[PDB]
């Protein structure tokens, strides 16, 4: 269960978002610029399990549903992108991975001296999984980070020893919204 | 064709100055207010009584007075200019379809010569300054009418890694993001290139900084890429600067240490007492509301500058020489960095500026060659 609560907005729009009880969140929004509200944990680990139910997922617009978190040593963003809104994130192309009922591309991406958990200005790879096609919402769903991690090494995106914070998030952008999402 | 025409931009660090590759490992400087295109030369012909020659000069800059034609080359950093005259030179660069890089193309445009002495405090590697302002003899302008597209430009300047230049319209990068991309009106000032829009307001978190009635003019925001940092009139910058700092100490978030304030910022801080969040260092939002409905956002990425490891500083500068409401000054010099991450699309012939600010997990240098 969750210890651990992201709310980002850069101010555009209205964002209301709601820490629910245990790993409940809410979010509803509208008229953003961009926003990222999750649950999860402080200390990430590439063998979590990550539950989640979804009871909505109403985006109209750019707008991700998606673990994502961070390492140390190296520095490293991820993501396990398992619904979206209008558009559906790429970059570039590694390979896919078969994990909990879906099939996943995974994707490499590069940010430079852009933000990150070590400061303002920093240099940084993000791993992608992103499902091929919207997964269902509204029932339990897992995560077996796993078998995106192992994924992740087999094709040489090797995460960093030290795990940061690993949230279930809800992302929007440019775009209107409500979003239901209980983790556990 | 007539296609749009493509180079990737760079941030230099040491100046913190933005250029685009010219041609023979050569690079520009992007000046956004700036009118001409020049750069130094090895060892063209056009009168000074012409059109072109007297447009060129129609609205000198600065330090600078006013038959071969004569142009008046300055330097964006320091203001000094000096006498040399227009030649026909080649900006090597590629063709776009929006999203890639497609073909080669040398466009002919002409620049002035300028004297070595000229380089002074711009890149290294740099051999003068691409005028992006809107004009005769603006880069833009030369390529619209040289390679038959719009006069119109888009940038997309980087934190880090190579952003986007793209002269002559087509369709807009991140076609995914850029759907919903705001507009904003550019604003007509006298004798003056520039590129200005309006702001009724400003807030700082969720609250208007108390500023005029119309003292954020009609017009009283520019643009420049020639600072890093915002420059802010007296009556704009005591009561945004307050804002912030009390909404900064606020913050469950880290208490921020004050240190030795480095000039010519007078607002630092330590940069393991500022907190970091997806905006970039955990400080209040900054929002200009923007004629368009549409406001443009400033997080930490845009509003501090990381000056030395361990410090960073408010990017907000006063304007020293200026009374409080001096209508000719602007009330607000956007810089580089409060650019920086942003598809600005600017649109001469429309009279707007577009604007979106790109989401935070992805910024220009995401732009390209699959």
């Amino acid at each position: 269960s969750t210890d651990y609560w992201q709310n980002w907005t850069d101010g555009g729009g209205i964002v209301n978002a709601v820490n629910g009880s245990g790993g409940n969140y809410s979010v509803n929004w509208s008229n953003t610029g961009n926003f990222v509200v999750g649950k999860g944990w402080t200390t990430g680990s590439p063998f979590r399990t990550i539950n989640y139910n979804a009871g909505v997922w109403a985006p109209n617009g750019n707008g991700y549903l998606t673990l994502y978190g961070w390492t140390r040593s190296p520095l490293i963003e991820y993501y396990v992108v398992d619904s979206w809104g209008t558009y559906r994130p790429t970059g570039t192309y590694k390979g896919t991975v078969k994990s909990d009922g879906g099939t996943y591309d995974i994707y490499t991406t590069t940010r430079y001296n852009a933000p990150s958990i070590d400061g303002d200005r920093t240099t940084f790879t993000q791993y992608w999984s992103v499902r091929q096609s919207k997964r269902p919402t509204g029932s339990n769903a897992t995560i077996t980070f796993t078998n995106h991690v192992n994924a992740w090494k087999s094709h040489g995106m090797n995460l960093g020893s030290n795990w940061a914070y690993q949230v279930m998030a809800t992302e929007g952008y440019q775009s209107s919204g409500s979003s239901n999402v209980t983790v556990w | 064709e007539g296609l749009p025409v493509l180079a990737p931009v760079t941030k230099d660090t040491a100046t913190s100055l933005y250029t685009i590759p010219f041609h023979d490992g050569a690079s520009l400087v992007l000046d956004v207010a700036g009118l001409l295109v020049w750069s130094t030369c090895e060892g063209a012909e056009i009168a000074c009584s012409s059109p072109t020659c007297l447009l060129a000069n129609a609205y000198p800059a600065p330090g600078c007075p006013a038959k071969p034609c004569t142009a008046y080359p300055s330097n964006p950093v320091t203001g000094a200019c000096a006498a040399g005259s227009l030649f026909h030179t080649r900006f090597a660069a590629n063709t776009t379809d929006g999203n890639k890089p497609v073909s080669e193309v040398n466009v002919r445009v002409l620049a002035a010569c300028a004297p070595s002495k000229l380089l002074a405090s711009l890149p290294r590697g740099s051999t003068g300054v691409a005028g992006l302002a809107g004009s005769g003899l603006a880069l833009p302008s030369q390529v619209a009418s040289a390679q038959k597209v719009p006069n119109k430009f888009l940038l997309c300047l980087p934190t880090g890694g190579p952003g986007v230049a793209i002269f002559g319209g087509g369709p807009l990068p991140w076609p995914q993001f850029t759907q919903s991309m705001d507009y904003t009106p550019l604003v007509a000032k006298g004798g003056s290139p520039a590129h200005y829009i309006s702001a009724r307001s400003i807030k700082v978190e969720n609250t208007r900084v108390p500023i005029s009635e119309r003292a954020l003019a009609t017009g009283g925001v520019m643009l420049s890429t020639r600072l890093p940092y915002v420059l802010l009139r007296r009556d704009v910058y005591r009561p945004l600067v307050d804002a912030f700092t009390k909404a900064l100490a606020a913050q469950g978030a880290p208490v921020a240490r004050a240190v030795k304030p480095v000039a010519p910022f007078e607002l630092c801080y330590d940069t393991k007492t500022l907190g970091n969040n997806p905006g970039g260092y955990w400080v209040p939002n900054v929002l200009l509301e923007l004629d368009g409905g549409s406001d443009w956002a400033m997080t930490g990425k845009n509003s501090m500058v990381d000056v030395k490891p361990g410090t960073a500083c408010v990017a907000f500068v006063e304007m020293k020489g200026v009374d409080a409401g001096d209508g000719s000054a602007p009330a607000v010099i956007l810089g580089g960095a409060q650019m920086e991450d942003f598809v600005l699309d600017f649109d001469m012939e429309k009279k707007r500026l577009g604007f979106l600010r790109l989401p935070h997990f992805t910024g220009c240098s995401s732009f390209n060659f699959a």
